[PDB]
């Protein structure tokens, strides 16, 4: 999807 | 008081592109704003200068700030490894919003993202703390090197950065 994470980027 | 203004001189594969200046909302999120300001001047002995924007997705955002791992898995705040979500007063209302990347509640480090579109689904989950003041055209130029999955076609780096105000 459209997330802004640091380490485990998700869909 | 006056909100601090910081700049990033962006380079594409070593070619200077231009300067982006940001206004940091110290009056609303002082701790978060201070962290970004200190990281831009490098006064703590580490910071953004020389780092890259490792993930750019056109119509969404440009993410950078991992000065340790350079791949999205690192970075640290000036307060230690990570700090709490200060508040969620400001929202992701449109292009130019500066917001903190994280890995869940209370995990702010050094990574941030610049929105190129309203991203309301991030409201309440990411701390908004500043906005593009000048050079939004440079952010648009940067977007062209991004892709759907985030991989950039050219190396986009922060060639220089510092405080203006």
């Amino acid at each position: 999807x459209l997330l802004v994470t640091t380490g485990l980027v998700l869909a | 008081m006056v909100n601090p203004t910081v700049f990033f001189d962006i380079a594409v594969d070593g070619e200077p592109l231009g300067r982006v200046s940001f206004e940091l909302f110290a009056d609303k999120v002082p701790k978060t704003a201070e962290n970004f300001r200190a990281l831009s001047t490098g006064e703590k002995g580490f910071g953004y200068k020389g780092s890259c924007f490792h993930r750019i997705i056109p119509g969404f955002m440009c993410q950078g700030g991992d000065f340790t791992r350079h791949n999205g898995t690192g970075g640290k705040s000036i307060y230690g490894e990570k700090f709490e979500d200060e508040n969620f007063i400001l929202k992701h209302t449109g292009p130019g919003i500066l917001s903190m990347a994280n890995a869940g509640p209370n995990t702010n480090g050094s990574q941030f993202f610049i929105c190129t579109a309203k991203t309301e689904w991030l409201d309440g989950k990411h701390v908004v703390f500043g906005k593009v003041k000048e050079g939004m055209n440079i952010v648009e130029a940067m977007e062209r090197f991004g892709s759907r999955n985030g991989k950039t076609s050219k190396k986009i780096t922060i060639a220089d950065c510092g405080q203006l105000e």
